[PDB]
């Protein structure tokens, strides 16, 4: 029973390791949504400004 | 209707990964270790992949050709013992 | 003469054992394999068109 | 891989300006690199059975 | 386990707790075994005596 | 670029925790009649880091 | 006699397999952390790279009467062939590195195994071998062939 | 025997039931914009055996 008390600690860890790993994961995708959302505001931008010497 | 990395790689902008592609998609390779090999020894039994998971099985495609073992789970309309 | 007949009986039901989880897995890697492959050449295909 | 190869190449002789980074450059390297490991994968399961 | 994920939780000191346990329990069961060889022993010679009164 | 690194370290962050699944994994899949099991020197060393919770 | 010189030789080996392992780890907690070190240059590599593509698209952002083509474009596109080659380089290395890594545990195991074999062989030989003939632990068996297997 | 004839039966109808499976999968893939699509000869054909559900 000592064996079994090891395994079942074993198994909450690796539960917690595992909600952890899709937060991050999820957090990751909203990140690269994020970036490209920014690169093209900023080629937006750029090209407003090439437009200023007419 | 495309995944983010991919939609950021075709952009002109020069901020992709020094990688193939994404990877929170992906699994143990690029660059995993704690490669598990099982010595062959007459004796103890040969279990492989002992990445052991507990997860979700379609219990579908399941036709073993000859699966006379203490397994096929879930159901299996068997005895139990005659004892002796 | 016990002894080495019971060693002899486990080690049969051993390899049964594993030989018989590994035809699982590999029946279940065949099938999902070729499938996602199907799939990737297809989409390929479509948007070249 | 040899037909996804194929299909790869000959997209350099585009001359001038239609040379392009497209879908095919984009799939087609990580359909290779996938195929590749699947069979390295196939192989150390042989080596098993 | 990694480079800054190589951390210590109580599943490593319940390791060592069971590996002392088990030291122990050995100690005991070898100290069983000498009595009962022991104990044996008399009863040989409680024999020998006997048979050779018949 | 700030958001470059900040990507940047998030994915080694990633890369870690899935190294340690695959190992506590496999320790858990791991029981008795098992074929490169053995007794071991010293399993009651210290690391060298010791990083705590 | 004969017992006690039979120990002694295997506690001989058991002391040099003991340092043998000592070392491997040594080493292979060395080889960890330069590989933790490509994995840091590697990261640092990528920035100059978006550094000289947003260099290029400015200078491309110029006027009709003015727009040439000299060192610095040239050189810019050298210094992206280097930036690109360099990181396929790294990446291969680095590859090989934790192949290298597999080979090294995979051999300590070995090691290991054979010395812990050696260390439960030495001592039960060390406690059967306090033995003596008024003393208990002494018991009538019948002989056999495993005996001389 | 009995019991044999039985399972080869069954198993015969499972191999036509997967054959259908991919055939209705494949049925279900393709889509505009296809490379193998064509016009084809009297689609208006009736099958020779005619069953039903």
């Amino acid at each position: 029973w000592d064996e079994h008390d090891n395994r079942t600690r074993l198994a909450e860890r690796i539960d917690t390791v595992n909600r952890w790993k899709e937060t991050l994961d999820k957090c990751l995708t909203d990140l690269d949504a994020e970036i490209d959302s920014l690169a093209q505001a900023k080629e937006s931008a750029e090209q407003n400004l090439q437009a200023k010497n007419l | 209707g495309l995944p983010p990395a991919y939609t950021q790689h075709l952009r002109e902008m020069a901020f992709w990964d020094p990688a193939i592609t994404a990877q929170y998609l992906n699994s143990g390779p690029r660059w995993g270790c704690m490669q598990w090999r099982d010595r062959q020894i007459r004796g103890k039994e040969f279990v492989v992949t002992r990445n052991q998971f507990g997860a979700k099985l379609p219990w579908r495609s399941d036709y073993v050709p000859l699966l006379s073992l203490p397994q096929r789970p879930r159901f299996t309309a068997q005895d139990f013992r005659q004892r002796g | 003469w016990y002894r080495s007949n019971l060693v002899s009986f486990q080690e049969s039901n051993s390899s049964r054992h594993n030989s018989e989880r590994l035809r699982v897995d590999t029946s279940r890697l065949i099938q999902d394999k070729y499938q996602q492959i199907r799939k990737t050449q297809a989409h390929s295909t479509q948007n070249l068109g | 891989l040899k037909v996804a190869q194929t299909r790869l190449d000959e997209r350099t002789r585009r001359p001038n300006v239609e040379l392009c980074r497209d879908m095919a450059q984009l799939r087609l390297v990580n359909e290779v690199y996938e195929v590749d490991e699947t069979i390295q994968t196939l192989q150390q399961r042989l080596r098993d059975s | 386990r990694s480079n800054v994920e190589l951390c210590r939780d109580q599943t490593q000191y319940g390791l060592i707790d069971e590996v002392h346990q088990l030291e122990a329990t050995i100690n005991t069961m070898k100290q069983k075994l000498a009595q009962t060889q022991n104990a044996l022993d008399a009863l040989f010679k409680h024999l020998a005596r006997i048979q050779a009164d018949i | 670029c700030l958001l470059q690194e900040i990507r940047q370290q998030l994915n080694s962050d990633h890369r870690d925790k899935m190294e340690t699944l695959e190992i506590d994994r496999g320790c858990l899949s791991l029981n008795l009649t098992s074929p490169n099991i053995s007794l071991k020197v010293n399993p009651t060393r210290i690391p060298k880091d010791s990083t705590t919770l | 006699r004969k017992v006690g010189e039979r120990l002694e030789d295997m506690h001989c080996w058991k002391s040099e397999l003991q340092r043998e392992i000592d070392e491997l780890s040594s080493e292979t907690d060395l080889m960890m952390a330069q590989k933790l070190r490509l994995q840091r240059a590697l990261d640092a590599t990528s920035v100059p790279y978006s550094i000289a593509t947003d260099n290029l698209q400015c200078r491309e952002r110029r006027q009709h009467p003015d727009l040439v083509r000299d060192y610095v474009e040239v050189e810019l596109l050298k210094e992206t062939e280097l930036i690109r080659n360099i990181q396929e380089l790294l990446k291969r290395t680095i590859g090989q590195a934790v192949d290298q890594i597999r080979l090294n545990r995979e051999h300590k195991e070995s090691c290991e195994m054979n010395w812990s074999d050696k260390v439960e062989v030495y001592n039960i030989d060390d406690t059967c071998s306090r033995y003596t003939n008024e003393s208990t632990q002494v018991q009538f068996y019948p002989h056999s062939s495993k005996f001389e297997e």
